[PDB]
């Protein structure tokens, strides 16, 4: 996260760290959507141009964390993967369309003050909150700058950007399964997601029921916090049918 | 279910330091 | 790593 701030304790209790077993380092962010399911970006797990292809046994999930590098004894929970599900139309070849994957945990995680699931949007919440200018929140342990790494979880609030501005900011083909967020040069303020923030949540607090909903997943961008460029997020509600099918079929 | 309600904030009626920035953008 | 070692159990 670039130009963000340190998170408060328990501010993002759905935040998940996907952690490489060997060598032990940060892989990506992710989110807790129930006591046994974690949502992340597909590219975190599979991305053939970079020879990236992780299997279940390659990884651990760390939940309830604040510190990036520390083992937070009596606070974090560390979980094993039962199974990974990648969207079958995930487009790694061209533009990261449908950049989403589910992970099932070997055992349910115990909720606590620091560990708690985020909501997934319904059609009406999505319609009312995914509007240009409305701000969401992105969190993660990734780089603080494009060209280092934070001591604790970072947070930044960013406005959703109009689809024409999103499209005109890049040569990449943008799809209905993505949205972009960030400030304009003219707006002054700045901030962005960056490498290592991948697969973490873009959340918004519904003013209707005061609950936090995950509307996006950190997916891609060109550089980090560049003027005239915007971060791109997987549109969670647009892929919700695949999400429900997986969880229903695989419980 | 109890999703999206944070034990150290919503469940205690405490607000974090910048959630009001989001609220104010919901125009 | 820059990372603290996790309990061997995991
Ligand atoms: N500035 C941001 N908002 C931002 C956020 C997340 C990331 C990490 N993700 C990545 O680096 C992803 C995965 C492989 C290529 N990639 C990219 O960002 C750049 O590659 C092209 C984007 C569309 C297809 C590929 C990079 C940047
Ligand atoms: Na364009
Ligand atoms: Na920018």
């Amino acid at each position: 996260i670039v130009e963000g701030s340190d998170a408060e304790i328990g501010m993002s209790p759905w935040q998940v760290m996907l952690f490489r077993k060997s060598p032990q380092e940060l892989l990506c962010g992710a989110s807790l959507i129930s006591d046994r399911w974690v949502l992340t970006a597909a590219h975190c797990l599979l991305y053939p141009p970079w020879d990236k292809n992780f299997t279940e046994n390659d990884l651990l999930v760390r939940i309830g964390k604040h510190s990036r590098t520390r083992y937070e004894r009596n606070i974090e929970k560390i979980s094993m993967l039962e199974k990974i599900y990648i969207h079958p139309r995930y487009n790694w070849r061209e533009n990261l369309d449908r950049d989403i994957a589910l992970m099932k945990l070997k055992k349910p995680v115990a909720f606590s003050d620091y560990i708690h699931p985020v909501c997934l949007p319904d059609r009406e919440t999505a319609a009312s909150l995914l509007q240009a200018g409305y701000k969401g929140r992105v969190t993660g342990w990734g780089n603080l700058k494009e060209t280092g790494q934070p001591s604790v979880l970072q947070v930044v609030n960013l406005p959703i950007v109009e689809r024409p501005v999103c499209k005109d900011s890049t040569r990449i083909r943008i799809t209905d399964n993505m949205f972009c967020a960030g400030y304009k040069p003219d707006e002054g303020k700045r901030g962005d997601a960056c490498e290592g923030d991948s697969g973490g949540p873009f959340v918004m607090k519904s003013p209707f029921n005061n609950r936090w909903y995950q509307m996006g997943i950190v997916s891609w961008g060109e550089g980090c916090d560049r003027d005239g460029k915007y971060g791109f997020y997987t549109h969670v509600f647009r892929l919700k049918k695949w999400i429900q099918k997986v969880i229903d079929q695989f419980g | 279910a109890d999703c999206g309600l944070r034990p150290l904030f919503e469940k205690k009626s405490l607000e974090d330091k910048t959630e009001r920035e989001l609220l104010e953008s919901y125009i | 790593g820059d990372f603290e070692e996790i309990p061997e159990e995991y």
